[PDB]
């Protein structure tokens, strides 16, 4: 079955129609003010009209910012692209950590575009060259035969498939794409062992247009037209080999993008779907990445951005001595609109720890949680629901359905918390 | 007669596509003819080096 | 509505510098409000972009963050028009893998002039369905020899009269500008056209940038091209190196520079790659060769202005309270807070079934988000449960 | 014998009975009791692959096993489980980012079960013809229980001749694609000509039917699904490590399919272990993004040792308990090592000696244990050795006392070493 | 080594001699912050400068058809 990740509880923001936050429901309790802001926010995304703004989650570890970006991800649903990001990921070895958050920005917004899809599929009955501007290549399916005048492209993509006779080809007329299926049905009984696989012939049509709508990101696009793998011509092919760096995309590329996707869109075949880009553990970043965001969220393509960051007056990375409230630059924090993430009461802690052992499958007695709420207090949230698998794990060892209070006991003395061993230490 | 459908095989009310890359047709950059002609240099100012 | 790709930014209701012919700047015009002396000053350096006769003339746009340097700048990009190059850059972008910052400063440069090239074509083209080769058109009817094979591909229209290209009714004529750093991209490798694309153009050598200065004077002599200079904007210009300051200083004296606007919020700090203090963040050497305009901090009814062109640019109708409180939100926090608060209170109200945004929604938007001070002060007050204080 | 005795050869498990209960000595495993026993519930949890990105912290003072607890838990899971083991200084590389090279590492601790029905037919080839001016053939194979006669398509009769079969050999034959495999050669044949040729070895006739169907299990790790889809010949990168950066948008489409695959019945996921040994070398950067990475329902069980104590972050001035940052410390339960007693000592010396095949006298088990104490276990170990050969050279067959005191004299401890070099300092480089 | 406050005409000093000399002797202006590459090491950069601050002058009688 599914594995049980840290936020596989969350399943959205718990908030009823007019935008406030019920105590507990999605798998989220407490932090009701932060739920409805991040209510808000969702109504931004789904509005659809504003780009480049910026919200920052901002409170002590473990009050459950992830938790609530996820929830915010879990409220769009699946059509609305979600680029969750961590500040360390802008360094990369390749290219710019700029160039990475552009990268993100473009993949936070999504193309929903429908394609006519030429296909020519059926069994080849003959397969005829003219010098080599031509091929004559005849197919046949249930429905009839024709022969059809294909590129040199395509014929030599049949010969890369190396297709013959009584093969099975589906050609894509759009990418100029062949795929050798199979020998047809008609031909199995020939030999008692052959070496090859049998495939019915196909039963529609020789030409099929097909109406299809297809999820893709600028990033996508951007990619697509950066490094080239359409097109069959020799230069292309041997710049194909080349070891796929990531290169850093120039304005230029991103600007004709822009305009052909909205050739598209005033076209009626593709519709914009901007989304969110996650970047947590924000504080990661460095001055210069900070800076640039200063211009990458004044674009009006740019997405919604959510950050995160638990730090108190952490030195800003890249500047050796600058101490900014989150980690942040102030310049930027004038950016963002900041939802802070309280601390939780102990209630809200035991509300936590039952949803999670509800999502693990451990049936916890109410002495068990009450104990288990007690360490949460005394040592942190994220250590009581850790204690829950080894505990119905013991649990089982002794054979009983639920974690008893000694079975907590007992996983808290085999483990340890940041406070007991730095004690310790 | 839907149901009966669906038990001979799901296929029959909803196929399994293939799946497809989208196929963007490629960007023209247009430019001056005489850009290419840069580097030429002229003819009787060269020598063989 | 349909949503395209250019959506509400920061600076959308900027249509241009409010400027009369003068060059006075009128009090709110082309969505720009106050700033009237640094309005002023972008108009006389856009009419010395425009003239496009004194080479590298650098300005620099000074002032606390928040009163409009960037808004300068687009409104600047907009009234110059997309005809003459306007090359948007952040400090932060010439730090790059691919080249050095010198490098990614000379392709900046290189990308803000362009020369502009008119070509005389040949097409006479038109409705023929015959094959071998005969034309016939509404007006016109003709024969054209032929002694190559070309006509097979296009059977399955319109052709040059001089060279024979073929492709899918008159000489017409077309104009291409190009921009000295595509020049040299397209003549730095065989297909290095698509490194304009990709970015994969590595240090292009500067033998073949001289020797490509050589012969854009050469076609600018001889008639063939005109030269037209732009302008690059480096906004967060404190993000640049002491070598890139450098750099800089010289690269402006080029015939072939742009002009430069710079952007920077900070008062006397550490230039990059340095322990020296500096007015700008940028070393007193390369102010010495700017010419700065300063912005002011916005009165209470510039203010209240912004938010209004603000507001009808994100199409929300606002009470005249809720203007109120939210310019005295925006005098006590920043006026970007302010802004945001319009759109997170336009949805305040639509989730209400309501149509105005009234005190009540902004007052709502207030408690849900935080500025800084606010949520500066509140971790002060859980200051031990932040981490790394 | 390309495996010798390394320092962990003698442990071959957790020693742990049927309850978690860590037996005092049991597989090659003395002492640390409580440690033991915390390894077993996560090596259960592992086992479980329930829940996902789960983090441990082994915790304790030089030499007191934390990594052998680690190697332990390893052999205890098995081979079929996936355990890659790092040190944390090996996510430092010019090839890739810290952040690539921990996805990496993460992908490579999760393995993916495919299983696939093939339909072979394997039999003993009693005769084969090939006729050539298309060709055509026959070829007769049998069981033991039938034999059936093949008329040979072209493919086929192109497979076989590649191949080289010949009456004797045992084949097994891929119906879809015609792949030829040979086992070996028959018990019938067997012998084959009488020409030059070699020597023989000979394997029995397959029983049952020539086609059986049977269903084949093959494994392989979300990272080398990653390569191969990466670079259209990025499967010769899983050799040489050349993966610069393998993009996101590939890895959520693999996630996708595999998940896909999941539902379909063709993939198993097997959750596995990742040992980051010496974690305290990771920087704050790569604990960030191990925060996030450990979200992933496609995350392994990450287990991390570290003797630090109050130490700072590396790319930082903070100072944190074990040079991890409370963030990520907060995200793991830690398990911590006690130092060792006298007798538990000579436990594992004794261990230590057989695993080395010493014998040794109880005189020198005394001395060799009080000398540990001293200076430290893995100075005893060392002079378990160095004792030993000492006693060959002699000619002897026990080591005794006089010979480690012997490899005491010759080989010095660190804090013997410290205080000759603090007599001289000043000959000393740099000091 | 010109050496003096900023503004003095350094510059202008290094151009006037390169306009003393004219466009046969090869002029080669450079910064320094442009040893700093990417691709080669700085004394690459600085030896490739002073290649080309040397002119070589060829003399060819080309014929043609
Ligand atoms: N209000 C909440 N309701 C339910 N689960 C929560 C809540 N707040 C936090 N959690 C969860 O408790 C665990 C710890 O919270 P996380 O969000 O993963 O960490 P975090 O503290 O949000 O990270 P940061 O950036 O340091 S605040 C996760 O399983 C979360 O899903
Ligand atoms: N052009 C300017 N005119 C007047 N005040 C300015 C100007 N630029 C910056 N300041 C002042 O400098 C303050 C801080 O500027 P920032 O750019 O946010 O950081 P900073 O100026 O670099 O200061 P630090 O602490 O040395 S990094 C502003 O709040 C202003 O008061
Ligand atoms: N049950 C056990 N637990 C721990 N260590 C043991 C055990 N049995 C034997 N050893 C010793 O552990 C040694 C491994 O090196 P040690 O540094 O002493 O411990 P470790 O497993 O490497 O953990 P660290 O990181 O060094 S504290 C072996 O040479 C054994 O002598
Ligand atoms: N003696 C001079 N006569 C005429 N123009 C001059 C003279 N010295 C400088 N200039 C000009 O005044 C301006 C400033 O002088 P520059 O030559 O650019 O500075 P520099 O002294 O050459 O180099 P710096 O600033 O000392 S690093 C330029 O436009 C020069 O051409």
């Amino acid at each position: 079955t599914q594995r049980i990740a840290s936020h596989s509880h969350v399943k959205g923001l718990g908030l009823d129609e007019s935008g406030l936050a019920k105590q507990a429901a999605s798998g989220l309790v407490g932090q009701e003010n932060a739920r409805e802001a991040c209510g808000v926010i969702v109504e931004l995304i789904k509005s659809k009209k504003m780009a480049g703004r910026a919200v920052l989650l901002a409170g002590p570890p473990g009050t459950g910012k992830t938790a609530l970006a996820l929830a915010i991800a879990q409220e769009l649903g699946s059509k609305v692209p979600f680029c969750p990001m961590v500040g360390s990921e802008v360094y990369s070895t390749e290219i710019k950590k700029t160039e990475v958050l552009m990268e993100n920005f473009r993949r936070a917004i999504g193309l929903r575009i429908k394609e006519t899809k030429e296909v020519y599929e059926g069994e080849v009955t003959e397969l005829t060259p003219c010098e080599i501007s031509h091929v004559i290549i005849g197919l046949k399916t249930a429905k009839g035969t024709k022969q059809l005048k294909l590129d040199p492209s395509i014929f030599e993509s049949l010969q890369k498939e190396r297709v013959e006779a009584g093969d099975v080809i589906y050609i894509e007329a759009n990418s100029g794409a062949v795929k050798r299926q199979g020998r047809c049905d008609t031909y199995a009984t020939e030999f008692d062992l052959e070496a090859e696989e049998y495939v019915p012939l196909p039963k529609g049509d020789v030409h099929k247009k097909k109406e299809i709508i297809q999820d893709v990101t600028l990033h996508d696009l951007d990619v697509a037209n950066a490094r080239p793998q359409g097109g069959q011509d020799i230069l292309s092919m041997m710049g194909q080999l080349m070891k796929p760096k990531k290169t850093e995309i120039t304005d230029k590329l991103r600007g004709e993008i822009n305009k052909v996707v909205n050739k598209y869109i005033d076209q009626g075949i593709a519709e914009l779907v901007p989304g969110v880009l996650f970047v947590d553990e924000v504080h990661m970043l460095d001055i210069e990445c900070f800076t640039y965001l200063h211009r990458a969220l004044e674009s009006s393509i740019a997405p919604i951005v959510i950050f995160a960051s638990n730090r108190g007056n952490c030195v800003i990375r890249g500047t050796e001595d600058i101490t900014s409230p989150h980690g942040i630059p102030l310049d930027l924090l004038d950016r963002v609109m900041i939802i802070r993430t309280m601390l939780y009461t102990p209630q809200e802690m035991k509300q936590i720890i039952k949803i999670r052992a509800q999502t693990e499958g451990i049936n916890i007695s109410e002495e068990a949680l009450n104990h288990l709420g007690e360490i949460g207090t005394k040592t942190t949230l994220r250590y009581s629901v850790q204690l829950l698998t080894p505990a119905n794990l013991l649990a089982k060892i002794n054979g009983k359905d639920s974690i008893e209070k000694e079975h907590v006991e007992e996983i808290s003395e085999l483990f340890y918390d940041a406070k007991s061993s730095a004690k310790i230490l | 007669v839907r149901l009966q459908r669906i038990c001979n095989h799901p296929g029959l009310v909803e196929p399994r596509h293939p799946g497809s890359s989208y196929v963007a047709g490629p960007l023209e950059y247009p430019s001056a003819s005489l850009i290419l002609k840069a580097l030429e240099r002229d003819f009787w100012k060269e020598a063989d080096l | 509505d349909v949503t395209r790709i250019e959506r509400i930014g920061a600076h959308s209701h900027i249509r241009g510098l409010g400027l009369d012919d003068a060059l006075e700047p009128r009090q709110a015009s082309q969505g720009m409000v106050g700033q009237l002396a640094a309005r002023r000053a972008a108009g006389v350096v856009l009419e010395m972009i425009r003239e496009g006769k004194i080479a590298g003339r650098a300005v620099l746009i000074a002032g606390q963050p928040g009163t409009g340097k960037t808004a300068i700048a687009m409104g600047m990009a907009q009234a110059l028009g997309p005809d003459t190059p306007f090359t948007a850059i952040a400090g932060s972008e010439i730090f790059s893998l691919e080249m050095s910052k010198t490098e990614a400063l000379t392709q900046a440069f290189r990308r803000s002039i362009g020369v502009r090239i008119k070509e005389e074509t040949e097409i006479i083209e038109g409705e023929v369905v015959e094959i071998q080769l005969t034309l016939k058109t509404t007006e016109m009817e003709t024969i054209y020899d032929l002694g190559t094979k070309m006509i097979e591909s296009l059977t399955k229209i319109t052709i040059d009269k001089a060279t024979g290209k073929i492709s899918k009714q008159k000489r017409k004529e077309v104009v291409h500008t190009v921009s000295l750093h595509e020049i040299d991209v397209i003549n730095s490798r065989t297909q290095g056209f698509l490194a304009l694309f990709s970015g994969d153009t590595g240090e292009i050598k500067s033998e073949v940038r001289e020797q490509i200065n050589a012969k854009v004077a050469e076609w600018r002599e001889e008639g063939k091209a005109e030269i037209i200079p732009g302008v690059l904007f480096i906004d967060e210009v404190h993000m640049l190196d002491i070598e890139s300051f450098s750099f800089l200083n010289r690269a402006l004296e080029s015939d072939m520079a742009p002009v430069l606007i710079m952007a920077t919020n900070r008062g006397i700090t550490r230039i990059r790659g340095t322990s020296y203090q500096s007015p700008h963040g940028i070393p007193i050497d390369l102010l010495d060769r700017l010419l700065i305009v300063s912005t002011t901090p916005y009165s209470e009814k510039d203010t209240k202005q912004i938010l209004r062109i603000r507001c009808e640019e994100e199409d929300v109708e606002m009470s005249e309270d809720a203007y109120t409180v939210l310019t005295r939100i925006g005098l006590e926090t920043s006026l970007r807070y302010a802004i945001q608060l319009i759109t997170a209170a336009s949805l305040v109200c639509r989730k209400r079934k309501g149509t105005e945004v009234q005190v009540d929604d902004i007052k709502r938007v207030y408690s849900l988000f935080l500025d800084e001070s606010r949520s500066t002060q509140y971790m002060k007050e859980y200051q031990d449960a932040f981490l790394f204080n």
